[PDB]
């Protein structure tokens, strides 16, 4: 069966710093970007849209822009990793990555937003 | 066929995409009893 599967469920970032978020899926051989789609999202704020390799800028949600990215590098080996630069009070909350590849799935991860003193 | 379910459910929501669908209960409910 097609599963997505994730490092970590609960990550506790640092407000300011930089988090990347991973999430990983099988891959034998070389990746395949015409067979790929990766979406990420955060309560309904659209953060990653990656269709058969295209990605539209003009459809991430305002709050991430220049801020947010697929690591395509973590791509080739089966980790769909979303880097979220500045990282923002605001960023707290549950993200859900599906990937389709070959099959589908889905897998929501925390993020805890932290102000160390 | 359950995995069919959750192919499907990325087809419309793609379909969608062209043309507001939850994907996400789309694929819940393919693994639910
Ligand atoms: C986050 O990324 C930027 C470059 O994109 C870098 O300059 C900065 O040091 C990183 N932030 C932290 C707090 O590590
Ligand atoms: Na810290």
């Amino acid at each position: 069966a097609f599963t997505v599967t994730v490092p970590k469920d609960l990550y506790v970032v640092e407000y300011g710093s930089n988090m990347t978020i991973e999430c990983k899926f099988p891959v034998e051989k070389q990746l395949d970007l015409a067979a790929l789609i990766v979406y990420w999202e955060m309560e309904d704020k659209n953060i990653i849209q990656f269709v058969h390799g295209e990605e539209d800028l003009k459809v991430q949600h305002s709050s991430y822009r220049q801020r947010a990215r697929l690591l395509k590098d973590q791509l080739s080996l089966g980790n769909a990793a979303l880097q979220i630069t500045d990282v923002k009070l605001q960023d707290a909350g549950v993200y859900r990555c599906m990937i389709s590849y070959g099959g589908a799935d889905y897998k929501r991860i925390t993020v805890k937003v932290n102000a160390p003193y | 066929s359950e995995e069919d379910c959750k192919v499907h459910c990325v087809k419309e929501w793609m379909a969608g995409k062209a043309c507001k669908f939850d994907v996400f209960k789309c694929l819940d409910h393919c693994a639910a009893p």
